[PDB]
């Protein structure tokens, strides 16, 4: 070992322990690869607030625990996630991250209203707070890499009450669903860009109009069945629309299996027709800007916010709920 | 390759500036501490050699600068908290390439790998310091990484004066002259510890100005286009070049045992 040994009992006298500080024991909501998330409490009378604690995988820290925390600790914006506090357990070698609690996300939002739709001025204040999120992260040279609905947390009620909290950004390498993935990463592109989160966007933005996942697929480098989705919603591409296709590493395996012709009636106006939202509107217009097949020609996040669908009659809002009663079940907690 | 461009243009409300810029004089409160045993001329001496470490490891394992000058102020920053007596700065030195590596998204170094380029660098560039193999295995660096994280309150992005130096020069426009000579004194001032006191631009600043000094430019009407505080840019001249009569004077082959068996030992457990 070789340490000190009055620096080492000093700093283990000293230091501030998960399980000392927390009640979190039965509080299980989130359970995934990553590890476990409780909705804590302190243990003392200090402050009866909630709290999201993360307990990762694995002993040690990897690279992208290394990653998320590095970027966390110099992350600030509204529309971002913060972190509280991160405790380093000497004994099992486990590290926990404490975060702000956020009651909902889209994921169960959608999942409520597809159970049942959403205000239209709720989902242009979701959609403009997670485009204020995402520029904020370009802006810093930050990209997300995986923005899908359960990454994207609303605050319930609280100081903070209706407000987007983006989470798990700038760590992901690249069962598992890929509905939110931008096609050049389905034909072998091998790199995360600004363009791939601004897709996402797209894709989360059309589920925000409609509660179906506009590319939902079945579960199984280069995703067949899911292409074959993208293409039936939105076309197949011609090449004037996305002359560099040539370049991504699975084009030829793309004209082997798919045929032009077999998605000549397809295209992203007739699908949304189908789920009554008007092609003449400002709202189809900007998602059909995020929606576009290559990546170059997809809209940046600060250019998305500009666009005069938010400057369109209702504004949106800090409150995305808008004032009335969050309809929205609270987070259930979880056994096994 | 590339480098990280993480958090660019935000110093200004970063981990760095508000926690790990140090006033001067604080700095200096806590080597007292280490002054009992070592000269404030032998610990300036102690620091260039493990800067030289943290370069060799980091030149073997194939990193890249970037790496390194984060790899380094970690290494600084822990010891200008704690005594050189508390961890091995054997230990400390690939404990910090490890970690920045991974902080970066460069690598997972690997065990195997991170400890033979342990053992080389040590076996080879340095067995004038350190006679005998590299003692520790991957548990030792594990731990020590998990007191690393601890000290920092996992300030893990950091800067240095290379970026902002880029830019400097792209308006000059001698990237065929200036930049190369610059780019190793921005090098060489991690052998003092300027990255805890001064925020990095000016560190930039004050390289190039160097560099024009040596090559004999006329840089004379550019300094003076820059809201900025030149009694700072000047402190830091005098560092770098005095960092250079130091280097003049300093035999690290020939001095280095000596000072090490001067550090303060580890007490052992009862
Ligand atoms: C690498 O990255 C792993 C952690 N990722 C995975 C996605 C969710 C997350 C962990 C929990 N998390 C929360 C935070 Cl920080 C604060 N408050 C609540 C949540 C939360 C809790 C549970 C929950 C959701 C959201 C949606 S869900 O379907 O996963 N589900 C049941 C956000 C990030």
């Amino acid at each position: 070992d070789k340490m000190d040994y009055d620096f080492k009992v000093k700093l283990s006298s000293e230091r501030e322990r998960v399980e000392d500080l927390f009640e979190y024991e039965g509080c299980k909501v989130g359970r995934g690869t990553y590890g476990h998330v409780y909705k804590a409490k302190r243990k003392d009378g200090k402050d009866d607030k909630d709290y999201a604690l993360k307990q990762i995988e694995g002993t040690g820290i990897s690279m992208s625990a290394c990653r998320e925390i590095a970027l966390l600790r110099e992350l600030k914006h509204p529309n971002v996630i913060s972190l509280q506090k991160v405790f380093l357990s000497h004994a099992d070698r486990k590290v926990w991250l404490l975060f702000d609690y956020a009651e909902h996300d889209l994921w169960h939002i959608i999942k409520f209203h597809r159970a049942s739709q959403l205000p239209r001025g709720m989902v242009k204040s979701l959609l403009y707070q997670i485009l204020d999120g995402i520029h904020y992260l370009h802006a810093n040279w930050v990209l997300h890499r995986d923005l899908k609905p359960a990454n994207i947390l609303v605050m319930g009620e609280g100081p903070e009450r209706g407000r987007v909290k983006i989470a798990d950004m700038g760590f992901a390498r690249l069962v598992v669903t890929f509905w939110y993935r931008a096609p050049e990463l389905l034909l072998g592109a091998r790199h995360y860009t600004k363009a791939i989160d601004i897709w996402a966007i797209g894709c989360i933005f059309a589920e925000l109009l409609t509660s179906e996942p506009i590319f939902h697929c079945r579960q199984e480098p280069y995703h067949h069945d899911q292409l074959d989705r993208i293409f039936n919603v939105m076309g197949f591409p011609a090449d004037k629309d996305w002359e560099d296709i040539k370049k991504m590493p699975e084009h030829s395996t793309l004209m082997k299996d798919f045929r032009r012709n077999t998605y000549t009636n397809c295209s992203l106006i007739k699908y949304m027709e189908k789920h009554k939202v008007k092609p003449d509107s400002k709202a189809f217009h900007l998602l059909q800007k995020l929606l576009t097949m290559d990546p170059i020609k997809r809209i940046t996040s600060e250019q998305a916010m500009q666009d005069p669908y938010f400057l369109e009659d209702p504004l949106p809002t800090s409150d995305v709920f808008a004032g009335c009663q969050i309809p929205y079940p609270k987070r259930e907690f979880l056994t096994e | 390759d590339d480098d990280d461009k993480a958090m660019a243009g935000n110093f200004w409300q970063s981990s760095h500036y508000l926690q790990w810029i140090l006033d001067k004089q604080d700095l200096l409160k806590e080597r007292q501490k280490d002054l009992k045993f070592l000269s404030e001329e032998e610990y300036w001496k102690l620091q260039i050699f493990f800067t030289n470490v943290i370069q060799a490891l980091g030149e073997h394992l194939k990193l890249r600068q970037q790496v390194i000058a984060t790899a380094t102020v970690y290494f600084k920053r822990f010891y200008a908290r704690y005594s050189l007596k508390s961890i091995d700065p054997v230990l400390m030195a690939p404990t910090c390439v490890f970690l920045a590596s991974k902080v970066e998204e460069f690598g997972v170094v690997s065990n195997t790998r991170l400890i033979a380029a342990a053992t080389s660098v040590l076996k080879t560039r340095f067995s004038y310091a350190f006679p005998k193999e590299f003692p520790y295995r991957m548990n030792h660096i594990l731990e020590c990484e998990f007191y690393l994280l601890e000290l920092m309150d996992c300030c893990l992005i950091v800067y240095h004066p290379y970026r902002p130096l880029l830019q400097y020069v792209q308006d000059m426009g001698q990237e065929d002259m200036l930049l190369p000579l610059a780019w190793r004194i921005v090098n060489d001032t991690y052998r003092t510890d300027l990255c805890l006191l001064y925020p990095p631009f000016m560190i930039a600043l004050a390289c190039l100005h160097v560099a024009c000094v040596v090559q004999q430019k006329d840089a004379r009407q550019w300094f003076a286009e820059l809201s900025v505080d030149m009694e700072k840019i000047l402190e830091i001249i005098r560092v770098i070049l005095k960092l250079y009569e130091q280097w003049k004077n300093f035999d690290e082959r020939k001095e280095m045992a000596t000072i090490l068996s001067k550090m303060p030992k580890p007490k052992p457990p009862p």
